[PDB]
DNA sequence: AGGTAGTCACAGCTGATTGCGCTG
DNA sequence: AGCGCAATCAGCTGTGACTACCT
């Protein structure tokens, strides 16, 4: 009766994986996707009862991406490799829009765990969990609805992993503190599959059982409202909360409730 | 005395529904009482 | 019995031929416990040996047992081998057979699992997924029946032949039908899935008197049981025996063929469910099932009283003397138990206990109230003149392994009738030659 | 040496027995020899006769909803 | 009607089937109703079956009902025509109303409102719209000694005559059997001949929803008519009573069992009435407080009834109060009404309505049936299970433990029968040591504790031992009265016993542990007032049984009632830390020596 | 061989007796 | 040592089940 769900969030970002493609490394788009295919696939076959959700994280929006090999797990990678050629094909760079949408690909995924937890029968539990791939740098702007994310997502117990490729994201390393999940950066990329296969494939009661690595230095740094970037020591309002990096006369929040 | 202490709760403890209930775990919250939870 | 414990009974022949086949590993894979998942899959991708010790640092000191299970159920099962490495320590790696079968099935390779389907084009008389589920349910009806005896179920005599090899129906004499013992109701209180394996499992015992392949048949089990519903499968390209089989299978419900001679077979769910809710059970001890087949209500008539008879729902009341007699019948009220949370309705899922405890409670105490009183048929020794004589004795019955009880306070010793000759007869020799 | 059937039951049970031994209830003694406080030795055959009377005495105080 | 496995199947009686599982209700031919509760319609079909049918078992899965005579009667009552019970019944069915139903509900409601019984000027006549009927019931020769002086005809209008009013009960148990049922309507909003008084209900005295129910179906039409409403005793009883007499505005009058119950009954007017002392009166002949020209009389029973030479104060009282009409007589524990004494107090006064309140319905010897025609049809029956499911009615978690009988004590209790066993069970070392266990055990915890114990000789021994107050029921009145004071608003003691004083409506306060040894026979009324006295998992109540005796049959029996209520008696059958303390009898010595005190009472 | 009125236990009430207290 | 309130006994009755005798 034990139902794990793994919602698998993946940096699409095109300028990062055409950067990727420029410098010609062993390590490209078509590697990952393949890596989180067999990962999913493996979840699948773990047991029946596991339910599988790729979703691919994009400049434009979210896409929910989802011969002598399993029927049903044929039937999985088709449709993501259409999906995944069909989002990227169809990528127009249309405006100077360069961060990826991370916060909302999190929120969709939630809100999937949501309408999936309703139709599990009573007589179930569907623990669920979020693993969430990091391609391109981290987005600042995003910073308040990230923090919505993750305390829905605590709220509900719902785990999320952050598997860091290139460069370190601070909301992940928050995200994964809070919700319980773990926090990695992968030294060589070849090598993702095998790290996800090693760390992120057990599930949270076999992850008590095996030995895994101490979480990382999280970060705490805040946004700034007027700013909306990293701060040491910021002005903080005594009544609405907001964080300022400069005192001011007049609390600009505080300008709404009259 | 040590010995009546001893025949008396054998015999009160485990007279009809124990000699076959223990057996039984031998070979294999929220109803339970609070004096079956402490 | 499970897969599992069939499976390590096996010759490490028949197990390394099992592997050969990626439907046998999938099948073999998802059998293991859950922490043997997680070491299959970070050593799929390993062609060296790794340190026994360094395999037994992955878990953690106190989930040590679990580690030990795990490993023991992988060596039983022949995943992985022992291998010398070089130095004096031991490495573990995967059969490289069953390694390359289970990449395959995860990643791709080879050939499909079944011929083709669109050689011969769309099925001219193909069903629908209600209607195979309704043959099943019927097939499983049929069969059910035929163990009660009824003359309006006619099957095979060597299914028939089966239920006899199987004990739990014996034909004392020729010509009229056998009779169901005990283990026949046991049998028909457990639930379905539950007693198409261990029909299978008979099966695969009794095939070498057939004549047929066992590796092959689990074979082809495995794959059905992968079989996605609805959709139509090659027969070509099977054995003789396969065939045969094919048809057994087809005799029993899971798999839907229209003629023999058909080059397309149906599996269905129970042939799905192979490899792995309507009583509503309420606390005045009363049952409310929503069925309408006789076997439904026959069955759960076997451990209560019918009250009431509607269309569509069946009102019983279980009572003491229905249960006792139920017991009586050798049915265990582990089993009743069972039975009644298998197939308790949706609405009683919500609720922690899907099973009311007063009621579980009441059915064991109820089992109980039947052994009260032990019986041991002995013969008792209470001539002892002397307490070294009688611990001497003792000691020799117990060697025996005869004793039925023992006294010491007042010298009194119980042995079984079988050894009453040796005791009778090692006690004379004792006092000849004193 | 004595042949029968060894009874193994709880203390309460074992003192219903013995009354019935001296009451009479069966027409004879036949319930012969008493070793432990939860075990008697009986005749074997007429174990059918105790049974009713156990099973007599267990449904006697049941109140059966039937 | 076939047997094939024993039981009644109906299958071909009704195989209407328009929509699969839309409709959460069966229908039987002879009459039952079952019930779906895990249904989006529970509530609605909840409401309509209280209305037409009364409960059999409220378990929480599938409700069951059954239709009787009365229930119709009760059904017709209100607005409820039969075509509207008709097309409802059959609109909630799943598999079609039988034609046996039908014709059955046809005969029941046809026949409802033909005859009427009223009282005007101190007399007693039966009016009925149809002339035909009374010359129909003319035959009957039983009804023929209740009319006086040849009943000339009592021409007026519409034919009436006037009956006998000490024989009102025969008539009543005649014209049921007649297919002629009375009823026993008051119209109080248009009288002019009663002098209605001024009482008012204090517009801060909230009641809950059911409440309201059963209130509006005591005055369906704006009548108000005899019938029985069925409240815990936790629950908004006396509330309810003192609501519908301050709707009926009417000279009232409030019967109680015990005497302590008419100062319960003056209390709940002076709390939630607003009504002056001199207008309320208590008639027990303890006070006398002036009861001539009284709005209200609380009186009880046992002294209306008398059969003996009455006291002269007490004579005139009763010649007063035998001489007016009596708006809203209230009878308080209405299940011992069908009494030898008890049933001829309803004959010996005249009142317009009477309103019947209790918590335990149930009753032996089959005389609960004889109270649809001595006051009327069950107006109201709570569902305690969703009672207790909102909150305001105790979540009691029932216990039946039962303890091993000690060696010592079995060869006693076989080896007599002559009612001499009956101290064996009650006085067993095993249950002794378990109530000991249970008293700390919630004594450690703070829980007020009641133990109910009959059989006043075991309570003796039983309360020493322990060193604890108990009642032995004959002491005083002052002594419980204090005893009953200090067991609340005290943390020093928090257990006390009770020997079947408090198997009636007190003002026990509020208790959280009730564990009971050796109650009554079969009593499921004992039972249910015992489980009554805890509700107010919040409380827990225990039973204490000796195996292999009868106390077993006599507790199995005795749950039934309970279990139908929705109660779930959990089977408890090893304590938790028995041997961890020390408890009494620890020795074989001891138990054997109480064989020597309980074999001592020799009663011959 | 089967069933209903006495009968016992335990409680209630009301109707009288009858026995102790009744001033700085 | 006269009144008066209060404790106490008699008689009847309700509840429940047990038990002796005979058509
Ligand atoms: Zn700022
Ligand atoms: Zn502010």
């Amino acid at each position: 009766d034990e139902l794990n769900l793994l919602v698998i969030v993946v940096d699409a970002n095109p300028i990062w994986w055409g950067k990727q493609a420029l410098k010609e490394s062993q390590f490209t788009l078509s590697k990952c996707i393949d890596a989180v295919m067999v990962l999913g696939n493996s979840h699948l076959f773990m047991n029946r009862s596991n339910k599988l959700a790729v979703i691919a994280s994009h400049i434009q929006e979210s896409r929910f991406l989802y011969d002598g090999k399993y029927e049903l797990l044929t039937s999985a990678n088709e449709v993501i490799v259409e999906e995944i050629k069909d989002l990227m094909t169809k990528s127009d760079i249309k405006g100077q829009h360069t961060e990826t949408l991370l916060a909302g690909s999190l929120a969709k995924a939630l809100c999937y765990i949501h309408r999936m937890n309703k139709e599990v029968k009573d007589n179930q539990e569907m623990k669920s969990r979020i693993l969430v791939i990091k391609a391109a740098e981290d987005s600042a702007l995003q910073y308040m609805n990230f923090m919505n994310v993750i305390f829905a997502a605590q709220k509900q117990n719902i785990l999320i992993d952050a598997c860091v490729l290139d460069s370190d994201s601070g909301l992940l390393q928050q995200a994964c503190d809070i919700t319980g999940g773990l926090y990695l950066k992968v030294p060589q990329m070849p090598s993702l599959l095998q790290y996800l296969l090693w760390v992120f494939l057990p599930d949270q009661d076999q992850r008590s059982q095996l030995i895994l690595p101490p979480p990382v230095h999280v970060d705490y740094r805040a946004a700034c409202f007027c700013h909306r970037n990293l701060i040491e020591i910021g002005y903080v309002c005594s009544v609405c909360l907001s964080i300022f990096c400069n005192f001011s006369p007049i609390c600009t929040t505080c300008e709404t409730a009259f | 005395g040590t010995s009546s202490q001893a025949e008396a709760a054998r015999i009160l403890a485990a007279s009809w529904p124990q000699n076959r209930e223990d057996e039984e775990k031998q070979k294999l919250a929220s109803h339970l009482f609070p004096f079956e939870k402490l | 019995r499970n897969l599992q414990e069939f499976l390590g009974g096996l010759s490490p022949g028949v197990l390394d031929r099992l592997y050969g086949h990626p439907a046998t590993c999938l099948a073999v894979f998802r059998e293991l416990p859950s922490l043997a998942k997680n070491w299959v899959m970070r050593m799929l991708f390993l062609e060296q040996p790794l340190p026994q010790a360094a395999v037994a640092l992955w878990v953690k000191k106190e989930f040590s047992k679990a580690q030990e299970e795990s490993t023991g159920l992988l060596s039983g099962l022949r995943i992985w081998h022992t291998q010398l490495l070089p130095g004096g320590l031991q490495g573990l790696i995967l059969n490289p057979i069953f390694r390359q079968n289970l990449r395959i099935a995860l990643l791709g390779g080879g050939k499909a699992w079944s011929d083709d389907t669109s050689q011969l084009g769309p099925d001219k008389h193909a069903r629908d997924v209600p209607s195979l589920d309704k043959y099943a349910e019927e097939r499983w009806e049929v069969v059910l029946h035929f163990m009660v005896g009824s003359p309006s179920a006619a099957v095979s005599q060597d299914l028939a032949q089966l239920l006899s090899q199987a004990g739990l129906m014996k034909s004392t004499e020729p010509g009229e039908p056998p009779c169901i013992t005990s283990a026949g109701f046991q049998f028909l209180l457990l639930d379905t899935p539950a007693q198409l394996w261990y029909f299978m499992l008979q099966y695969l015992q009794t095939a070498q008197s057939r004549g047929m392949d066992l590796v092959e048949i689990l074979s082809f089990l495995f794959q059905l049981s992968f079989s996605t519903l609805g959709k139509d499968y090659s027969v070509e390209g099977m054995s003789d025996s396969l065939l045969n089989f094919l048809q057994h299978l087809r005799e029993f419900g899971l798999v839907f063929q229209r003629k023999r001679k058909s080059r397309r077979y149906y599996p269905t769910r129970l042939a799905i469910n192979l490899s792995s809710g309507f009583i509503v059970v309420e606390t005045n001890y009363r049952l409310y099932a929503y069925t309408e087949s006789e076997l439904q209500i026959a069955l759960i008539a076997l451990f209560s009283e019918m009250l009431y008879r509607f269309p569509n729902m069946v009102v019983a009341q279980v009572t003491r003397e229905s249960v006792q007699q139920a017991i009586a019948s050798g049915i265990t009220a582990q089993q009743i138990i069972h039975f009644l949370r298998t197939r308790a309705h949706p609405v009683m899922l919500k609720q922690t206990p899907v099973l009311p405890p007063t009621i579980t409670d009441q059915i064991r105490l109820w089992e109980l109230e039947r052994d009260r009183l032990r019986f041991t048929e002995g013969v008792l020794y209470n001539q002892f003149l002397s307490q070294v004589d009688f611990e001497l004795l003792l000691a020799h019955a117990r060697e025996l392994g005869v004793l039925v009880f023992e006294n010491s306070a007042k010298r009194l010793m119980v042995v079984t009738p079988a050894g009453h000759s040796d005791v009778k007869r090692f006690w004379k020799r004792q006092k000849h030659s004193s | 040496v004595l042949k029968g059937v060894l009874i193994e039951c709880d203390p309460a049970m074992k003192q219903f027995l013995l009354y019935l031994d001296e009451s009479n209830a069966l027409g004879k003694k036949f319930i012969i020899q008493d070793i432990d406080d939860t075990h008697v030795f009986v005749i074997a055959e007429l174990v059918n006769v105790l049974q009713e009377r156990v099973g007599e005495l267990m449904d006697q105080n049941a109140f059966s909803l039937t | 009607k076939v047997d094939e496995y024993g039981a009644k199947d109906y299958r071909l009686q009704m195989p209407l089937k328009d929509d699969h599982t839309s409709r959460p209700l069966w229908v039987a031919p002879d009459g039952h109703i079952f019930l779906e509760a895990f249904s989006p319609v529970y509530k609605y079909a909840q409401d309509f079956l209280v209305a037409i049918a009364e409960p059999v078992c409220r378990p929480t899965h599938v409700h069951e009902y059954k239709l009787t005579a009365y229930s119709l009667y009760a059904a017709v009552s209100v607005g409820l025509q039969t075509s509207d019970i008709t097309e409802y019944l059959r609109k909630l069915s799943k598999t079609g109303v039988p034609d046996g139903i039908m014709q059955f509900i046809k005969l029941c409601t046809v026949s409802y409102g033909k005859v009427k019984l009223v009282l005007k000027h101190n007399r007693y006549f039966v009016e009925s719209c149809h002339p035909d009927v009374i010359q129909h019931l003319l035959q009957d020769p039983v009804i023929r000694e209740c009319r006086l002086r040849n009943s000339e005809g009592e021409a007026t209008e519409t034919v009436s005559f006037e009956v006998k009013q000490e024989m009102i009960e025969e008539l009543q148990k005649r014209c049921i059997h007649l297919e002629y049922p009375l009823l026993a309507e008051y119209d109080f909003r248009n009288d002019s001949v009663n002098p209605d008084i001024n009482i008012d209900l204090k517009p801060t005295a909230v009641l809950r929803p059911y409440q309201e129910k059963s209130l509006r179906k005591m005055f369906g039409n704006g009548r108000a008519r005899s019938g029985v409403i069925v409240l815990p005793c936790g629950a908004g009883k006396s509330l309810v009573g003192v609501t519908a007499a301050c709707t009926v505005r009417k000279r009232c009058l409030v019967l109680g069992n015990s005497a302590v119950s008419v100062e319960q009954w003056k209390a709940q007017f002076k709390m939630w009435s607003t009504i002056d002392d001199s207008q309320i009166c208590r008639f027990t002949s303890d006070a006398k407080d002036k009861p001539i020209g009284c709005s209200v009389a609380i009186s009880t029973y046992s002294m209306l009834g008398h059969t003996t030479k009455r006291s002269w104060e007490a004579e005139r009282v009763m010649e007063w109060l035998k001489t007016q009409e009596w708006g809203l007589m209230i009878l308080d524990e209405v299940h011992t009404i069908p009494a030898k004494m008890f049933r001829r107090v309803l004959t010996i006064v005249q009142a317009h309505c009477k309103l019947g309140l209790t918590a335990t319905l149930v009753r032996e010897d089959d005389k609960i049936v004889d109270l649809n025609f001595l006051i009327g049809p069950k107006l109201y029956e709570a569902n305690w299970m969703e009672l207790q499911n909102n909150g305001y009615i105790a979540k009691v978690q029932c216990a039946e433990v039962w303890c091993p009988m000690s060696p010592e004590f079995y060869r006693e209790y076989v080896a007599i029968k002559t009612k001499k066993r009956i101290l064996l069970y009650t006085m067993n070392p095993n249950k002794f040591r378990a109530c000991q266990f249970l008293i700390k055990f919630h004594e450690r915890r703070n829980d007020k504790i009641i133990v109910f114990a009959d059989n006043v000789f075991a309570l003796k021994e039983y309360a020493i031992r322990l060193n604890k107050p108990y009642i032995y029921g004959p002491t005083s009145q002052g002594e419980r009265m204090q005893i009953l004071q200090n067991f609340k608003h005290n943390p020093k003691i928090n257990t006390i016993f009770i020997s079947k004083v408090g198997d009636t409506s007190f003002d026990l306060p509020e208790a959280n542990v009730l564990i009971q040894i050796s109650s009554h026979g079969g009593s499921r009324r004992q039972e249910a007032q015992r489980l009554g006295r805890v509700l107010r998992y919040n409380a827990f109540f225990y039973s204490l049984v000796s195996q292999d005796t009868q106390e077993m049959a006599y507790s199995t029996k005795r749950q039934r009632f309970l279990v139908d209520q929705g109660y779930s008696f959990k089977v408890i059958t090893k304590l938790a830390g028995m041997e961890e303390e020390d408890l009494a009898f620890s020795t074989k010595e001891e138990q054997q020596q109480l064989l020597q005190k309980v074999l001592a009472a020799t009663d011959l």
